[PDB]
């Protein structure tokens, strides 16, 4: 679950930077 | 009701639904969010 949270944070960061 | 008379039904360890009601979705929300915000837990998760 922690890894899924980290992955979701990374995906959000990608969506915002792109 | 605090000042007034009260009747209470003690909880049962057998009943799982009682423990599920006792645990709070929003409190577990807040607690795990704080834990994830903690830096040392992040370092240990990196080690993971």
């Amino acid at each position: 679950t922690l890894l899924h949270f980290v992955a979701s944070v990374f995906r959000g960061f990608f969506r915002i930077i792109c | 009701f605090s000042d007034a008379r009260e009747k209470k039904k003690p909880k049962k360890d057998s009943s799982l639904s009682a423990v599920l009601n006792s645990i709070d979705v929003k409190y577990q929300m807040w607690k795990l969010g704080v834990v994830f915000t903690d830096n040392s837990f992040l370092y240990l998760a990196w080690y993971m």
